[PDB]
RNA sequence: UGCCUGGCGGCCGUAGCGCGGUGGUCCCACCUGACCCCAUGCCGAACUCAGAAGUGAAACGCCGUAGCGCCGAUGGUAGUGUGGGGUCUCCCCAUGCGAGAGUAGGGAACUGCCAGGCA
RNA sequence: GAAGGUUGGCUAAUCCUGGUCGGACAUCAGGAGGUUAGUGCAAUGGCAUAAGCCAGCUUGACUGCGAGCGUGACGGCGCGA
RNA sequence: CGAAAGCUAUUUAGGUAGCGCCUCGUGAAUUCAUCUCCGGGGGUAGAGCACUGUUUCGGCAAGGGGGUCAUCCCGACUUACC
């Protein structure tokens, strides 16, 4: 990884000094990313799934993972176990890269962007993000677009309160308006 | 006149009445109107008893009834011979043993609560009681 | 009732058989098991014959 | 009437209850389900009778975590 | 929880083994060390043990959390068993998978000896 | 302010407490410290009379059984269930 | 990782418009050429009345 | 022979939660790294392997502390076998058995084998 | 014909908080909870060592017998090392 | 000496069959009964309300059904309210 290298070298120490911290493992850490697909158009088209799931392999690196219905709902016409969106878990190198990827190149890609909220913190310190459009990435190509698909994006962290994990998120300038 | 909203079963078996009640303490107000007998009380007792005392209080002061007709009775309609399955409910009952507090009440001197509920007590076929509450 | 009876048929010659049931609309493959044979006493092949 | 129905009563229970002389193979309980686990010298069959799997006496007992009943068989 | 986990896995081998009144040969892993313990069928008597926090064993050793330290500690185990003529016992994985380090106690202890 | 004067009980039980409460007295219990309990027969009409009055379930009582002073708190009476009368009454050693 | 069924991962370069030119490893095969960077965005640096519009035409 | 720790058990809440404190030489834990043995219906998360720089943060252990859980008399009450009785839809008497609930109170487990570290 | 055998693994309902389309309710993340879920089909008794959930390999849904026992007036039916 | 009017099955139900209960004979174990002591399972009486349901009162009330306002999306705004 390139970003848990600038971690490991700046974000411990400001955190540590910012938060009265003991040990260097009360720090918070990224521990792993998720990223997701809500595809129930797929009822209509599995062909629908296969590429959101092909676009998420584009823009994560590594083959998603096929989840099913856990019951059988009868608002969206599903069955228990029938298939309706994707999911990656990243962790380690992927994750950094891609946490470097979406930094640096993804978020400056989204129209009419200013900034991603500080309250989208669930509770515990772990945040959670939406991206309308898919072609925010570049490993997505955009003369071949068959259809308009976004994405969830959560950042799972060891960051026990919401301060705690806006202050990880910010010693790596994640954009907070 | 106070039923049920919803039973798992329709139809009880008729069961016996012995034993002594459980809550024979004033729980809620000053003074309860207790029962002395056995037997049972219909929904229609619980509330003719009940807005005779209300009444006699003009609806001054709180009122509790503690005693809820859960116990449904059926009956064969007439010309009907014996057999060919259990009757129909016909009307709902609760099941009463000697130091029931049937009511309760609080707000209203001793002297008109002992006037309401004996107005109560003539529409009751159990032999009854005034009592007052008490420390312990 | 759906399921028919079958009989598992013995591959050595023997005629012996075994029977079960199947349903056939579900699973038409013909059934095909390995299976004691009390005449030649091996287990080999048995395979669905009609009953 | 709509009702009118029932099924033929199944004897099950205990069949030597503690401290009685069984032989092996003896039934022990019957039941549905574990209502009592087998325990030592005492086996569970497809329909959860319980039977002495050698000569002895019948032992009740509770232990575990679970404060389960086990019967065992003590030999003689 | 990783050890409530594997107490889970374990229990139901143990119950068998238990049942059966099995003399237990136990193992013990942990990213440091190993253990085997010979343990009689009542469960609470400890017959033989080995370790690598035992010095007569981590003394020959590099690094006591590897295959060959379990490789000696089922050496050692199994010897010791049968200078107590044990000779028999059943395999009690504790709910690590039988493989790595605790298959290499395993395999050191059967061709050193011990039956299972 | 209160004093009950007691007898400690012949016996113990169903009927033997049964016959009490047909003799006008009814059976009581003193426990607490660690002293044994002491099982006591009360006369009622007095006791009755006496806890008619709330302060006897809030001060110190004294109960003399054969000329001892014990000093006590009423810690919970059982009533009959529909006469004005008093089955039995804990005590706790104050 | 599994063998096989992962997208080719290897890793590409991305220069940006305003000279920032960053070594990633994505999944797109050739290199990447982009408009806007972290670095050169409106809202990352910090870029993102009527009184006035009445004396703007009301120069009294 | 004492203190700490690991494993396997006895026992199955007086033993479990909560709250607070506390420990890293050893042990344990997190941890470090991973093409590899092996693994992910994706992910070295788990499982696995090769290790020992860091830390007791988390977990875990231990210590303390009743807000709970849990245990729990004595006495009375309820029921009840046998005999007898009444005003007999229900009771009472003699005798034997005698709860449940609640009250006082108890309570922050106890313990065997083996191994390791300190004294 | 696996929804059977076995080996290895796993643990529920519901609610709350955050998150593209996406809503009361889909998929993702965290927390509470602790089986209030689940069981091919009634109810009852069971079930975490799961009998509940997933996967690999498979045919013991074997053949001859059977100490002993349960339950039936009997014909019979059942459990079994 | 001494029943039965029960169980099971039956075109069976006021018949009949096997079993139960009577009688006569033969054979055999402390074989059987009562009491005392010991070892057992239990879920009835009673009780209770954690569970499945039912029930009333108080507190805190997700919250909804009706009238205000505001009104494009909104918001405030009462309840006899429930
Ligand atoms: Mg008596
Ligand atoms: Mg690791
Ligand atoms: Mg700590
Ligand atoms: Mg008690
Ligand atoms: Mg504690
Ligand atoms: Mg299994
Ligand atoms: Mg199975
Ligand atoms: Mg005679
Ligand atoms: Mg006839
Ligand atoms: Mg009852």
């Amino acid at each position: 990884a390139k970003l848990h290298d600038y971690y490991k070298d700046e974000v411990v120490k400001k955190l540590m000094t910012e938060f009265n911290y003991n040990s260097v493992m009360q720090v918070p850490r990224v521990e792993k990313i998720t990223l997701n697909m809500g595809v129930g158009e797929a009822i209509a088209d599995k062909k629908l799934l296969d590429n959101a799931a092909a676009d998420l392999a584009a823009i994560s690196g590594q083959k998603p993972l096929i989840t099913k219905a856990r019951k059988s709902v009868a608002g969206f016409k599903i069955r228990q176990g029938y298939p309706i969106g994707c999911k990656v878990t990243l962790r380690g190198e992927r994750m950094w890269e891609f946490f470097e990827r979406l930094i640096t190149i993804a978020v400056p890609r989204i129209r009419d962007f200013r900034g991603l909220s500080a309250k989208s913190f669930d509770g515990r310190g772990n945040y959670s993000m939406g991206v309308r459009e898919q072609i925010i990435f570049p490993e997505i190509d955009y003369d071949k677009v068959d259809r308009v698909r976004g994405l969830d994006i959560t950042i799972t962290t060891t960051a026990k309160s919401d301060e705690e994990g806006r202050a990880l998120l910010a010693a790596f300038d994640f954009p907070f308006r | 006149m106070l039923q049920p909203k919803r039973t798992k079963f329709r139809k009880m078996h008729k069961g016996r009445n012995r034993g002594l009640a459980q809550g024979t303490d004033v729980s809620f107000g000053s003074f309860g109107l207790k029962a002395v007998g056995r037997g049972r009380l219909t929904a229609r007792q619980i509330e003719a008893a009940r807005r005779a005392m209300t009444r006699a209080v003009k609806r001054q002061g709180k009122i509790w009834i503690r005693v809820f007709p859960d116990k449904p009775i059926t009956e064969k309609p007439l010309a009907v011979r014996m057999g060919k399955g259990k009757g129909n409910v016909e009307y709902w009952v609760a099941l009463i043993q000697p130091g029931k507090v049937l009511y309760e009440m609080d707000g209203v001197p001793e002297e008109l609560a002992r006037e309401a509920f004996k107005l109560a007590a003539a529409k009751l076929p159990i032999k009854t009681t005034f009592v007052t509450k008490t420390v312990m | 009732g759906i399921r028919e009876k079958i009989k598992l048929v013995s591959s050595a010659g023997t005629g012996h058989f075994y029977t079960t049931t199947k349903n056939k609309r579900t699973k038409p493959e013909k059934l095909e098991l390995k299976k004691f044979d009390p005449v030649v006493r091996q287990h080999v092949i048995y395979k669905e014959a009609k009953i | 009437t709509r009702n009118g129905r029932d099924s033929e009563a199944k004897r099950l229970g205990v069949k030597r209850f503690g401290g009685e002389s069984v032989l092996a193979g003896s039934i022990i309980v019957r039941q549905r389900g574990t209502k009592f686990h087998a325990g030592a010298n005492v086996g569970c069959g497809r329909d959860h009778t319980l039977f002495a799997k050698a000569d002895g006496k019948v032992k009740f007992e509770v232990k575990g975590p679970k404060n389960r009943k086990f019967i065992s068989i003590e030999a003689e | 929880d990783k050890k409530s986990a594997r107490i889970r896995r374990a229990t139901r081998a143990r119950r068998k083994l238990q049942e059966l009144g099995a003399t237990r040969l136990v193992v013990h892993r942990t990213p440091r060390h190993i253990y085997a313990q010979v343990i009689a069928p009542n469960g609470s008597e400890v017959l033989v043990a080995a370790s690598t926090v035992e010095k007569a064993i981590a003394e020959q050793l590099k690094y006591t959390g590897n295959k060959d330290a379990a490789a000696a500690v089922g050496k050692a185990v199994a010897e010791r068993a049968l200078e107590k003529g044990i000779k028999d016992v059943s395999f009690d994985r504790s709910g690590f998978q039988y493989h790595g380090r605790v298959q290499a106690l395993a395999d050191a202890a059967r061709e050193a000896g011990l039956q299972f | 302010m209160f004093t009950i004067n007691a007898e400690v009980r012949k016996e113990q039980g169903k009927g033997a407490s049964r016959r009490l409460r047909a003799a006008n007295k009814f059976p009581a219990i003193i426990y607490g410290g660690k002293e044994a309990p002491l099982a006591i027969e009360l006369d009622h009409d007095k006791v009755m009379n006496m806890q008619a009055k709330a302060e006897f379930y809030s001060e110190v009582l004294t109960i003399v059984v054969d000329g001892k002073e014990i000093k006590v708190k009423a810690q919970d009476v059982q009533r009959h269930p529909y006469k004005p009368k008093l089955q039995h009454i804990d005590f706790v050693r104050a | 990782m599994k063998k096989d069924i992962h997208p080719k991962y290897e890793e590409i370069t991305a220069s940006c418009s305003c000279g920032n030119v960053m070594k990633i490893r994505s999944t797109v095969g050739h290199d990447l050429n982009l408009d806007v960077c972290s670095k050169c965005h409106p809202f990352f640096t910090g870029k993102q009345g009527r009184v006035d519009r009445f004396n703007k035409r009301f120069n009294i």
